RNA sequence: ACCCCUAUACCUUCUGAUGAAUUAACUAGAAAUAACUUUGCAAGGAGAGCCAAAGCUAAGACCCCCGAAACCAGACGA
RNA sequence: GCCUGGUGAUAGCUGGUUGUCCAAGAUAGAAUCUUAGUUCAACUUUAAAUUUGCCCACAGAACCAAAUCCCCUUGUAAAUUUAACUGUUAGUCCAAAGAGGAACAGCUCUUUGGACACUAGGAAAAAACCUUGUAGAGAGAGUAAAAAAUUUAACA
RNA sequence: ACCUCGGAGCAGAACCCAACCUCCGAGCAGUACAUGCUAAGACUUCACCAGUCAAAGCGAACCUCAAUUGAUCCAAUAACUUGACCAACGGAACAAGUUACCCUAGGG
């Protein structure tokens, strides 16, 4: 009397690892509940998915957890902690590869 | 429990676009935008197509 | 599950026991390994057989000169079953262009440069 | 597989058996202060920052607000939230007091040390004020980092210090047409008497401020040394080139700086007269050019793409006809 | 299909391939995207702006589609205000 | 990453407790839950002397339950403040007990009367 | 010659029962859209029609044998 | 009924498919009135164009075991793309991690890896265990795997 | 008893992984009416079909939930749009029981 369970895989997780060039608008990773969370140029869908928002190389990191204020759920646990205790989360960073445009000399008027 | 009807701009006019609304309130009156006006412009609901 | 097989770093360190019993020396090691294919790659995975066909040794007991450094040694640790490993010690120089041709590794695992047909 | 943790893991010392006895963070902004503290601190883990980055004085200051808090309108206008404060007052002894470490901050900020000397880091200890005149009524004071036009600059301007030799230099850091390393002097005054600049041996006489038109917002640097015994130094612009640090070099044992106040210019039409009228050659015209957008190899079969694939990898908008 | 008519012995076109697709001179078959038609009021502009997009198809689809016509509809076709005549001859390809 | 020396560096549950008789086993010695009721014929001095013990409390770090109040009684009406208490010590019992009896302000009675 | 030693008939169907006494004769891969190879000519090719943004023309090179119960029409039969 | 015709009916089913010699070549799946079948994919094959492929080191991949991904060096020689098509798939057993069953089955269902549907030697015979692979002749030689070991009970 | 979709275990750490295997669920509701128009770059349920994410831009302000669903043709409509418990859920436009009289082609 067991029916349905019968859901495929999301093929979700990690699609560039951390060293990988990526370009503009590149998913760096969908999950289904914030296992990375954006850090710099690195943005979010709807889905949760980080996509990438320069060209450069993906980093991972560990940095402190400080939610928005407006966060009643992550904000009302924060007030739990002790007072030393600290929350960190692994973040998603692109580090921007090409400087964002040169002076060129145009015309000698 | 729900109604899906069509809206009817009141100007610039010919435009429709379909909404949920439920059965027992009142007809919807909207300020939705119309790209023909380019603007936001009240429509009016004009009839029921499927009763969702 | 049957996995490819990581192994600990304690097993390749010498004790000075192991200096008594082989021939080696910790400070001068070796500069080249002869490698020699002594069991089938059959009945291995695949990983060893690639490994096997990248190191060269798929004649078996063909010796082949490899490199003593960590990246020849890793793929040696792969297939370190399948294979023998002596240093490739030279009584004699390297050979020189003159003696080139007339050279003869020997059992021992040496590399005579000089090799007659004559008795001493 | 695990393998153990290269330093101290966070959350380790405050982890006891007993949480309860354990006061919390009661508040969003104690956690946001701690937590600032945490990202401030060297970790062993990768993080964002590697990749991304006298007694007189007491006493008179004590009697000094002592008797400043005493006064009852002082104290009536406070809690009735009317009172202001003076701003010329705290500008001036800003001036006095810790504006120095302020310019500093300032010069640092703006890459003036990096630049002008390499990184070897000073203090601005003289309050130094420099203004342009800008008619005959007023004119434009140059405060450390400012936008003033080059029209406001097209006449040099008065320096007035309060001091007791000096060598007073302006440089355009950014400014240099051909070589991205030197930079262009405007004019270096030595020998100077006092805090009179008049009387000053003007060997490299003053030039206005010419960025290029679009070459972006150039800064422009004041220095002011302290000269102990004068020495003798020395429109081409192979003549106005030349680098202040290999300059300070040559001069650092019997000098050192006292004084900075640098500023910001654009493009305006007194450089097109610059250009044309007393350098002698036609302007230079900089466009700031975006790389090209990326796309990826083209293929045959671009399978589920809209239509305007084939128009990423098109270079004419105009119907081209082939053999016929 | 019918590849030798009872008349003339001549392959025959499906005329279901002509009615869904355009071949482009180039080899690609442009579509249209299943549904895009139908149940707008529960689809968000996203995937309405997705289902309204002239899709191009696959290799073995494009193959398929090139046995099912005939060479009548694999000519060029100068007509007078095509609106897809910018699309027919492939620009730039490093193959 | 559960192989890296970074795991588990983002875990927290252990840090928030996420969840009576008293406790004198051998050597540590505390009452269990308690009760205070504070009676008087005074809105203001029963809740203010309420707020007093309260803020004791907090400042000599005590788990205080509750701080509820009771229904009143028409007879004049008596008001009723319950402010409960885990946890004391030896000292720390006559030291705590001192303080509420010294600092009583007009006539509202104790209880050091427990649960149920 | 045998004795010695070695040696689990063939086809087909399954991951690993079928059919055949034997001989002779008979008995089972049919299509050139597109691609490829080779020529011709070449911004044109083709002996009208057709194709052509190096194409077009020509050729070469690819698509089995046997076997039901049935259904229908018309006859022949007590 | 039987005969002739339609009729070379139709058959996803059974059976059969004829010279030589060489080469390359075996186990993901998704849909389907579908599980005796097809279509797409995966794998396979040829031709072509190009440039990397494989092995991999630090670093790196989350909160609520074995390993893998990623990956420069290095060791190697392949890979991707373009063109054109066929064929194959309930695999079996062994080792390992499991599920169902009786911690039965030469039982059923997944995963990782071997081997077998490719050779030879061994294990009694012997698809799947061990040794071993690339092809010929030799009345040469060195080897690999490779032979089951056990025998007991006095008592103050 | 089931047939489609989703979550968890199996399947401990990238992805994938079956069973008439073990347990939960879904076939909506609510809010908004810029839930406008366009468009680089990507992910993708092992194909296809479907699905998802999205910067910049123009125009304006100053969506939650996991699943919450249905192709083509055909209809209806001036148009925009709308149309299945087609749930056997890749869906034939509409077809039940039974044969120890069964029959044929095969398989065990
Ligand atoms: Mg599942
Ligand atoms: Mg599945
Ligand atoms: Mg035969
Ligand atoms: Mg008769
Ligand atoms: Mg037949
Ligand atoms: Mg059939
Ligand atoms: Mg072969
Ligand atoms: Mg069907
Ligand atoms: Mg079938
Ligand atoms: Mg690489
Ligand atoms: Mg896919
Ligand atoms: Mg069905
Ligand atoms: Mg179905």
């Amino acid at each position: 009397k067991n029916l349905g369970g019968k859901s495929s895989g999301r093929r979700q997780g990690i699609k560039k690892m951390e060293g990988h060039y990526v370009h503009a608008g590149n998913i760096i990773a969908t999950q289904r509940h914030f296992r990375w969370h954006p850090g710099a140029h690195v943005g979010v869908g709807k889905n949760k998915c980080l996509y990438a928002l320069e060209e450069g190389i993906v980093r991972y990191t560990k940095e402190v957890y400080v939610p928005h204020p407006r966060n009643t759920e992550a904000v009302d646990l924060i007030t739990r902690l002790p007072k030393g205790a600290v929350l960190y989360k692994t973040f998603v960073h692109v580090v921007p590869a090409k400087p964002e445009g040169t002076f060129k000399l145009v015309a000698m008027l | 429990k729900n109604i899906l009807v069509r809206m009817v701009s009141e100007a610039g006019t010919g435009f429709c676009f379909n909404t949920k609304r439920n059965r027992l309130r009142e007809k919807l009156t909207l300020l939705h935008y119309d790209p023909v006006v380019k603007q936001r412009v009240l429509f009016v609901e004009k009839k029921k197509i499927r009763s969702l | 599950k049957f996995t490819r097989s990581r192994i600990p770093e304690k097993v390749f360190q010498a004790s000075p026991e192991d200096h008594e019993k082989y021939g080696g020396d910790p400070q001068n090691p070796h500069k080249l390994h002869i490698v020699t294919r002594i069991k089938s790659t059959r009945r291995r995975p695949y990983w060893e057989k690639d490994i096997i066909k990248m190191l060269g040794l798929e004649k078996a007991h063909t010796p082949q000169v490899h490199k003593n450094i960590p990246s020849v040694n890793a793929k040696l640790k792969v297939v370190k079953h399948l294979i023998r490993i002596k240093p490739l010690k030279l009584p004699q120089g390297l050979p020189a262009e003159e003696n080139m041709s007339n050279t003869c590794l020997k059992s021992t695992g040496e590399l005579v440069v000089q090799w007659h047909l004559k008795p001493v | 597989r695990r393998t153990p943790p290269l330093g101290p893991m966070p959350n380790s010392d405050i982890d006891l058996s007993n949480l309860e006895r354990l006061e919390k963070y009661r508040s969003f902004d104690r956690y946001r202060r701690r937590a600032e503290q945490e990202a401030q601190a060297p970790h062993w883990w990768r993080t964002y920052r590697e990749y991304f980055g006298r007694t007189q004085q007491l006493l008179e200051r004590k009697q000094a607000i002592q008797e400043l808090r005493a006064n009852v309108e002082e104290e009536r206008a406070a809690r009735l939230r009317t009172a202001s404060v003076p701003l010329d007052a705290v500008r001036a002894e800003w001036e006095r007091t810790c504006g120095p470490y302020h310019k500093q901050r300032l010069a640092e900020y703006y890459g003036l040390y990096r630049d002008l000397f390499h990184g070897a880091t000073f203090v601005p200890r003289v309050p130094l004020h420099v203004a342009y005149a800008v008619g005959e009524d007023d004119l434009m004071p140059v405060y450390c980092g400012n936008e003033v036009t080059p029209t406001e600059a097209a006449q040099a301007p008065e320096v007035t210090y309060e001091a007791e030799l000096w060598t007073l230099l302006l440089t355009s850091l950014d400014g240099h047409l051909l070589e991205p390393d030197a930079e262009y002097l405007h004019w270096l005054l030595t020998n100077i008497p006092g805090n009179r600049v008049a009387e000053g041996q003007v060997t490299c006489p003053y030039l206005p401020p010419f960025p290029a038109r679009g070459s972006g917002i150039h800064r422009l640097a004041f220095l002011l040394f302290k000269q102990d015994q004068p020495i003798d130094f020395s429109y081409q612009l192979a003549q106005r080139t030349f680098r202040t640090f290999d300059f300070y070099k040559k001069h650092q044992e019997t000098m050192t700086p006292a004084g900075l106040s640098f500023f910001q210019c654009r493009w305006d039409d007194s450089v097109t007269y610059i250009f044309h009228q007393l350098l002698d050659m036609r302007e230079p015209v900089f466009e700031f050019v975006r790389p090209p957008p990326y796309h990826p190899k083209q293929k045959r079969f671009p399978h589920r793409q809209p239509l305007r694939y084939l128009d990423r990898y098109r270079d004419s908008h105009e119907p081209t006809y082939g053999i016929y | 299909l019918t590849y030798f008519s009872a008349r003339k012995g001549k392959r025959k076109t499906v005329k279901a391939v002509i009615d869904r697709f355009l071949r482009l001179h180039c080899g690609l078959w442009v579509r249209r995207k299943a549904g895009y038609k139908k149940k707008l009021w529960k689809k968000t502009p996203a995937r309405k702006k997705r289902l309204r997009e002239f899709v191009f198809c696959n290799k073995t689809q494009s193959k398929l589609l090139d046995k099912m016509t005939t060479s009548f509809w694999k000519r060029r076709n100068w007509y007078v205000d095509d609106p897809y005549q910018k699309y027919h001859d492939r620009t730039n390809l490093k193959v | 990453y559960k192989t890296k020396p970074t795991h588990g560096i983002g875990k927290y549950k252990h840090l928030i407790k996420a969840e009576v008789r008293a406790i004198n086993l051998g050597t540590d010695y505390e009452y269990g839950v308690l009760n205070i009721h504070l009676t008087a014929y005074d809105m203001t001095l029963a809740e203010s002397y309420a707020q007093y013990v309260h803020n004791l409390c907090n400042s000599l770090s005590i788990k205080v339950e509750e701080s509820y109040a009771m229904p009143t009684k028409t007879i004049l009406t008596t008001h009723e403040r319950v402010v409960q208490i885990s946890g004391l010590s030896a000292t720390f019992a006559e030291i705590f007990l001192e303080i509420i009896q010294s600092s009583l302000p007009e006539g509202v009675r104790l209880s050091v009367k427990e649960h149920t």
